[PDB]
């Protein structure tokens, strides 16, 4: 769930809203800050 | 025509040891002597595809047959026993002096203009603002880099130890004492003087710090992380491995001398971040930067070559500094 | 008898041995005051059979030399992260890199090929002007070899080169693979005149190259951009 | 007392007037042996003001020869044929270059922005290639004004500039805008040593610049590129 | 006539063994044979770039580059144990004797020539004034080279071993015997004398020399280090090895051996700055300079060459400098 | 539970760095963690462990 093609998965969001200041629904800000709660490496891939 | 030497070396002042780790029962502190070690254990982790994704590899069919077929590791672990809740981090510290003198020297001119400089920072001022620094490094438990962070009470007891026996206490609450501010103590000030007395030369200062802190029942503390050699990994090998003495969980000392030497807090860039430790180019590694950038003239070696070579000496700010990359030590020279 | 190829000396031992029933010698490989290689040749070896039993050594030396001072690669890509359109090998970086994953903000970035990239958003013209300033000649390795204050643009603090250093880049046997005659040729001067720059002690006539004299054969050989 | 800004010399006419009751002079603005423009101006006249009288035509000098020495322009267009991408100020032309209108076979065509134009289909890593190689220096222009006899490579053909030539780029009156102190710090050089060269008479204990010196000079007041 | 000797070689006096490592608790160090050895151990290293840079001030995103990819080393460490504060050091050296002749020559004349001068130099005066020097870096623990830099307490222990049981013991405080002066104590000129009666031939000297140095509990050690075939961009992470003998840290034989011939106080440029070592054209590495050059007729070469040819003995200080070259032993020789 | 949730422990970038910084701040003072602190109460309330 949350599959990149569509626009709802964590990275896509969190780039939306920090760089393009597009804020998106409070869910999904709840979503950001439970993935940023939950920590992890969310750098450049490989 | 008074020039660098190409060769110039100092050995490092404030040797600390490899910080050994034991568990015990708050209020059991006192006597903490047979504590058992804290020791490394292997676990299981099943992961998931959690970091970013190649454009190239965002197609769903892709991503799930990535998902369905999951990595498996083993990885070192190390917590506290289900019945203690605090953990004790011992080592010890000789404060040694001598710190103007280049262990390797090329040039005798340039020895004796370093020596001659040391000197005259010395007599100007003793060695008292960097032992007041060093003293607050070793007051509030900086040593303990992520056992620190939310813990209920950190306690560090240390101990001037002159023969075999305890020559001093002090005994300090190392959450009053913040990350921040370099404060005033009648106790503090008594351990910058032995501090600065061990730096001058006129004594030999060895310490045995102990830190406690309170985490909770079970909870993971952090020793030292050593580095894998991985070969072709043999049906999901180790992805993690922690430093450990002998069957004890233990932090590099290295490691506790970089949190002993966080005082560099006249760096160009801000005052409100913090005290970084004192590094030519002074850099943090989690920063990915360096403060003290070259092309700013404050980084180790121009601040050097001004007031050796050419007399210019800096604010005393940044002649704190440059003893205190004197007293870290180092490889400086072609 | 010693042979010298560039930067490179063999020398022999000053007395033989007897291996197999013939004479034999010793014969020292050094670069500078570093000794690379010790053999031990027969006499009735001519200087040539000497030179190309070393010949390997030296040859994985500039290898292994040419790979270590390999300068920098940028790298542009477009707005996706893959599908890299340029490359250009730089000696410096663009001072405004600072860490980048590539959107599509913009359709055109520069990052490092160092793998925690860097990169910079750029816009085509910006590229050609950073390629202009800050790409690399084709022998820049050769910089890795030399003391770095033989090397600077302030004329307080240089010095000028050695013979050894200057055989680096002029000579036969040298990196660049220029002769005097050539470099010669190349700073407008004789072949006499440069010569007096490879005698080796200051008594037997040496003077030593001048600071733009220096720079400008450095910039003639492909060595250093010299801006 | 005649007045010197750069290769530009104002001089009076050695015998004055009396224009309106008052005493005046021709002063006569010369850009070497071409006589530019004459005015008759007051005596009680600065030199200041004398300076500022022909500042006006020092600058359309300075506007008409940088706009007709201004060098070539090359354009990196996508394959439709409009739609600029790129441009670069080269000092020469990528000698692969015959009268070419972009299709689509090749994404990336470099072309003259002269009008029938010449044109090549590059693929951004030859295209950059090119710039790096063929660039124009910021302060090209200045090289139309100089006999092209001391621009050259060629140390054979190359003759040392004379102190009017070398007074177009060094000088505080130059095109450069580069004064002879900064000039000397550019060539390693003392001021002194380098007030030798800016003389005008072999007498006067003048020596010519270097073939050498000269190049890296250029190179380094960005006039000409020098590889 | 009398050219010197084209091919020339002694063979050294004053052989030690390597020197191994041991750690123990102060005052249970008369009972220090059971001490467990000092184990090298490794562990991982993590740094950023503390060198100069080569470009100063240019090129400040490089400086950044760097620090995001740090150096990862593997690194070989010895420490104490951290109940053990003292370290124990042990090897035995033998002084044999017979420091005239050499072990391969040429010219007869020539070694018959520098026989009877070394002959003549030993009847004017015994080895009293070298020996004297040698039980000093003995008696100051010389040789533990970066273990006495900031110690408590060093105490050595030499005995004498005549058979296979002790024949003398001697004790000393190398703290109080500076590293600096050549004093005089009834108990070292005794060493001392046992060391000239070596050297002499008139007896076999064999010491077992034994040094505790009072460190810390768990501080770090010193032992030798070894060589690495440029392991530190192909396999990149050993880069420092330390010399071990059987799983136990050990300095090398000629660490110990370099130790004990600092004696050398009459060098041309000062003596304010203490003994170095005796080597011909008398050089420091870590100076990187080179007292007694050549160009001043100090050096060795040049003084064996007046006082065995030309016969114009130098000053007695000289003379005691050039014995102490032919107890070091070397290669001397046309080359 | 520890807090301080929206400060990385790593970071290259200082601009992007203060950007998310305040981010997260301004996320708190719109509302606080009361969502996600009544969702994890739940799953400690039934024993999802």
């Amino acid at each position: 769930y949350r599959q990149p093609k569509q626009k709802l998965d964590f990275y896509t969001l969190l780039d939306n809203w920090v760089l393009r200041d597009e804020a998106p629904a409070v869910e999904q800000q709840h979503y950001v800050i439970a993935n940023l709660i939950r920590g992890g490496v969310f750098g450049e891939a490989e | 025509i008074l020039s660098t030497a190409s060769v110039l070396a100092f050995e490092r002042k404030l040797d600390p040891s490899d910080a050994l780790m034991s568990a015990g029962a708050w209020a059991q502190r006192d006597a903490s002597q047979e504590w058992p070690a804290v020791t490394v254990r292997e676990k299981s982790v099943r992961g998931t595809i959690s970091n970013r994704l190649k454009t190239k590899d965002r197609d769903p069919a892709k991503l799930d047959a990535s998902i369905q077929s999951p990595n498996l590791q083993t990885v070192d672990v190390a917590n506290l026993p289900s019945d203690a809740d605090t953990l004790k981090v011992r080592f010890t510290l000789r404060v040694l002096g001598g710190a103007g003198t280049p262990s390797a020297c090329n040039d005798a001119a340039y020895r004796d203009k370093l020596l001659q400089t040391v000197a005259t920072y010395v007599n100007e001022q003793g060695f008292a603002e960097l032992a007041r620094r060093y003293a607050h490094n070793l007051a509030n438990a900086r040593f303990l880099w992520r056992n620190r962070v939310g813990a209920e009470a950190v306690e560090v007891r240390i101990n001037h130890i002159r023969q075999g026996e305890v020559a001093r206490t002090w005994r300090f609450d190392a959450l009053a004492i913040g990350l921040r501010d370099f404060k005033a103590d009648a106790e503090l000030d008594a351990l910058a003087e032995l501090i600065a007395s061990g730096l001058s030369g006129s004594g030999h200062v060895l310490l045995e710090v102990v830190a406690f802190a309170r985490i909770g029942d079970g909870q993971e503390v952090f020793p030292s992380q050593e580095l894998i050699l991985d070969k072709g990994d043999k049906k999901g090998q180790k992805s993690k491995t922690l430093y450990s003495v002998r069957d004890a969980a233990a932090i590099h000392s290295q490691k506790i001398g970089n949190a002993l030497r966080t005082i560099d807090t006249w760096y160009p860039d801000e005052d409100g971040l913090g005290p970084i430790a004192v590094e030519p180019y002074g850099s943090v590694t989690s920063q990915g930067k360096a403060y003290r950038q070259p092309k700013q003239k404050l980084d180790f070696y121009t601040l050097l070559d001004n007031w050796v070579l050419r007399d210019e000496a800096p604010a005393v700010e940044q002649q704190h500094y440059v003893i205190a990359n004197l007293i870290r030590g180092g490889v400086f020279g072609e | 008898n010693a042979i010298h190829i560039g930067p490179f000396s063999i020398t022999p031992a000053a007395r033989g041995l007897h291996y197999g029933g013939l004479p034999h010698h010793q014969w020292t490989l050094y670069y500078g005051p570093r000794e690379m290689a010790i053999k031990t040749l027969p006499d009735s070896y001519t200087s040539s059979e000497v030179r190309d039993e070393f010949s390997d050594i030296i040859a994985e030396f500039v290898i292994d030399a040419r790979h270590r001072y390999a300068p920098d690669v940028l790298e542009l890509v477009n707005s996706d992260g893959d599908a890299v359109l340029a490359r250009v090998a730089v000696s410096r970086l663009p001072e405004a890199l600072s860490g980048c994953i590539p959107d599509d903000r913009f359709p055109y970035w520069l990052l490092t090929a160092s793998r925690p990239r860097l990169g910079l958003p750029v816009t085509l013209n910006e590229y050609t002007a950073l390629a202009v300033e800050l790409s690399a000649p084709p022998l820049a390795w050769i910089t890795g070899l030399l003391p770095g204050e033989v090397l600077t643009h302030d004329a307080e603090e240089w010095r000028p080169p050695t013979s050894w250093e200057l055989r680096h880049v002029v000579g036969e046997g040298s990196f660049t693979g220029v002769s005097g005659a050539a470099a010669a040729a190349l700073l407008g001067m004789s072949a006499t005149n440069f010569r007096k720059y490879t005698a080796g002690d200051s008594a037997a006539n040496r003077q030593k190259i001048s600071f733009a004299a220096w720079h400008y054969l450095l910039d003639r050989l492909g060595v250093k951009r010299a801006s």
